[PDB]
């Protein structure tokens, strides 16, 4: 899979929604039925898969599919 | 201690056996110790205690320890309800595997949900 596909796959798994619904625009809470704990677990799963610690201030902004994709691609240091 | 982590009154109509407070400030060990010790003195005749944590930006390992001990020590028939847990404390508690405890500890997204059976 591509990185974008991998991010979407993980979002789908963590939030328990079909891959079809994990569109780039989608907000975890407003669109994909997530709550704040689902969101925390989702960030944790991204941290583990991509071998990176995400600071709280930045993690707090990962609230949509695109946001997650953008952070992963953009923060590889 | 500058008493910067504190319990604040909440203006809401509730039964006399329900206590609703905000926690304002970080729950680092030392501050948490003082806050939960204070809270324990306010529990007489209370069936439900609701803590809104919107203004708790951080919870550290010792602060969590203090929270767990506070919960362990709650009187029989008194349930702690915590709402509006922010990202860092929520991630901290998730990593620690904190779970609700029937009749003793429950979590809610917001005050409305925490007060829905009232
Ligand atoms: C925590 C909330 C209220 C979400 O709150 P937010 O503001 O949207 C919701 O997910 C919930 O109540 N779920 C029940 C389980 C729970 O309370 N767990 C405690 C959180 S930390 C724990 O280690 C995660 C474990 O349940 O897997």
């Amino acid at each position: 899979s591509t990185i974008e596909e991998r991010v979407k796959k993980i979002i789908g798994e963590q939030l328990g929604v079909k891959q079809e619904e994990v569109t780039n625009n989608a907000s975890f809470v407003e669109d994909l039925g997530a709550d704040s704990l689902d969101t925390v677990e989702l960030v944790m799963a991204l941290e583990e898969e991509f071998d990176t610690e995400i600071p709280d201030e930045e993690a707090e902004k990962i609230t949509t599919v695109q946001a997650a994709i953008d952070y992963i691609n953009g923060h590889q240091a | 201690g500058s008493h910067m982590t504190r319990l604040a009154p909440v203006v809401v109509d509730v039964p006399d056996d329900v206590l609703v407070l905000r926690v304002i400030g970080p729950l680092f060990f030392a501050a948490a110790e003082g806050l939960f010790t204070d809270l324990e003195s306010r529990l007489e005749g209370k069936r439900i205690v609701i803590l809104k944590w919107d203004a708790v930006p951080v919870l550290d390992a010792g602060g969590l320890d203090a929270f767990q001990r506070f919960v362990k020590r709650l009187p029989e028939g008194c349930e702690l309800r915590v709402c509006n847990v922010e990202f860092q404390p929520l991630r901290t508690m998730a990593r620690a595997g904190i779970q609700p405890i029937p009749g003793r500890l429950a979590f809610f997204p917001n005050r409305r949900a925490a007060m829905a059976d009232l």
